[PDB]
């Protein structure tokens, strides 16, 4: 229940090419306009990736941070671990002993102690928090898009348009098939899915995407 | 065929005489001078000190 | 670095020849270079000084020879089409070309029109019915 | 002239100006 | 004579308003311009 439809949300910049006052027709992985998004009201099961995942949430205070992503839940693929605490985000990709009753004085470090044999800890540090992260992880590159925008009331998903400029690129070299986010009084976060679609974007004279049509 | 502009016109027209007018003979193009291969600064260095 | 001179560059694998003039378009922090319609590279940001440099094509165009005939006279004039030739003969390397072409490729009589530039013909202040149509309202004659 | 309004030059494509300028017309 | 002169002047006056207030009166020339532009744009696009 309480499913929500998106008023043209989840449009990012496909590339770093700068264009002015042009109408470009592109074909990439986007979130369709007026589509179903799954809203969770606490319960955080494992959700499949399925060639890209969208994520928008309302974050008054830092509550939902751990974006721990796995691949196969087996003994072959290494599960990456993007733990972001307020002081400094750390992106460390290496396998660890899964807790038989998984969870997560604020930060408890009892999750693991065997940090050995996991080299290249490449920490690539780069109501307002409408944390509209698109977690596109395709072709070996982890691309993270974000935007912080304010609203009049924290009531529902806003209207209008908001471009999603890229923020972080990571040469992880692995892929993610199933991801589960673990929390640290209802935390409202939405999860959408990306599928190949054709879009027609419009650039203003400044270079920012103003409007688009599916 | 490469001595005088009038000789170029005679070559192009394939005739020893030409009539009053304007004829398009050849094309010209400015060639590059040097190479300016440039890369950004190196912000990462091995800690050799 | 070179400015206002035709040069082929290489910016992180972006290969092309042109003139690296100063530009005024404002980029975005995540954007690397720019493009226009028909997908041609237009502006490239400076990787070091963080400046945007516009790219323009190197000069090129056709060459036409204006002649009144052969039985009349052997004097001809040369028109370089849609190129600003007030600057070509000095910057470029004309060593390979023989001086025979150099004599008629320069001089004190260089006329800049809206159809290009005219070398070898003088500009008069009297208007007659014109014989050889050059372009943009300019004609030539043997007087 | 105001009601109807109209450039690039690449890959060896050129546009030649007309002989009769609009003032002459 | 006066009636004919007045009628001609009124028609000449209304011609400007009729031409300016119709957005498709001069579409016989913009068609040519657009066709030439589209042809040239298509030719260049074939280089890729
Ligand atoms: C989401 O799915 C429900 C259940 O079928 C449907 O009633 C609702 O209109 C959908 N809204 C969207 C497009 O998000
Ligand atoms: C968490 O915050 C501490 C603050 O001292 C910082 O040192 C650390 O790098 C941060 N990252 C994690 C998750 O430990
Ligand atoms: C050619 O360029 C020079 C340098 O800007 C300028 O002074 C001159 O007027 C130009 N000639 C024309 C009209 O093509
Ligand atoms: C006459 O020709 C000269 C030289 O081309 C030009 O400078 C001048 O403006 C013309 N007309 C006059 C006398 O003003």
């Amino acid at each position: 229940p309480a499913y929500t439809n998106s008023f043209t949300r989840g449009v990012y910049y496909p590339d770093k090419v700068f264009r002015s006052s042009v109408l470009h027709s592109t074909q990439d992985l986007f979130l369709p306009f007026f589509s179903n998004v799954t809203w969770f009201h606490f319960d955080n099961p494992v959700l499949p990736f399925n060639d890209g995942v969208y994520f928008a949430s309302t974050e008054k205070s830092n509550i939902i941070r751990g974006w721990i992503f796995g691949t196969t839940l087996d003994s072959k693929t290494q599960s990456l671990l993007i733990v972001n605490n307020a002081t400094n985000v750390v992106i460390k990709v290496c396998e660890f002993q899964f807790c038989n009753d998984p969870f997560l004085m604020e930060s408890e470090f009892r999750v693991y102690s065997s940090a050995n044999n996991c080299t290249f800890e490449y920490v690539s540090q780069p109501f307002k928090n409408l944390r509209e992260f698109v977690f596109k992880n395709i072709d070996g590159y982890f691309k993270i898009y974000s935007k912080h925008t304010p609203i009049n009331l924290v009531r529902d998903l806003p209207q209008g348009f908001s471009a999603l400029e890229p923020l972080v690129d990571l040469p992880i070299g692995i892929n993610i098939t199933r991801f589960q986010t673990l929390l640290a009084g209802a935390a409202a976060y939405y999860v959408g899915y990306l599928q190949p679609r054709t879009f027609l974007l419009k650039y203003n004279e400044n270079g920012t995407i103003t409007d688009a049509v599916d | 065929c490469a001595l005088d502009p009038l000789s170029e016109t005679k070559c192009t027209l394939k005739s020893f005489t030409v009539e009053k007018g304007i004829y398009q003979t050849s094309n010209f193009r400015v060639q590059p001078t040097e190479s300016i291969v440039r890369f950004p600064n190196i912000t990462n260095l091995c800690p050799f000190g | 670095l070179v400015k206002n001179k035709c040069v082929n560059f290489n910016f992180n694998g972006l290969t092309g020849t042109g003139v690296l003039t100063e530009s005024n378009k404002k980029f975005l922090p995540f954007q690397q270079f720019g493009r226009d319609i028909a997908d041609t590279t237009d502006a490239v940001r400076d990787p070091q000084t963080l400046e945007i440099l516009d790219i323009t094509p190197c000069s090129f165009g056709g060459v036409s020879v204006i002649t009144p005939g052969t039985n009349t006279s052997n004097q001809v004039a040369v028109l370089y089409q849609d190129v600003n030739c007030t600057e070509v003969p000095v910057a470029i390397h004309a060593d390979q070309l023989t001086p025979t072409w150099r004599v008629y490729s320069t001089g004190s009589n260089v006329f800049q029109t809206r159809a290009g530039c005219l070398i070898g013909a003088e500009h008069v202040n009297n208007s007659y019915e014109c014989d050889i149509p050059i372009g943009a309202g300019i004609c030539a004659s043997y007087q | 002239f105001n009601k109807v309004t109209l450039a690039q030059k690449f890959n060896g494509l050129t546009v030649l100006p007309p002989l009769l300028t609009d003032e002459m017309i | 004579q006066k009636l004919i002169a007045n009628q001609f002047n009124s028609a000449i006056g209304k011609i400007q308003d009729s031409l300016s207030s119709t957005p498709s009166a001069l579409g016989k020339l913009q068609d040519v311009v657009n066709q030439n532009a589209q042809a040239l744009n298509t030719l260049v696009k074939q280089l890729s």
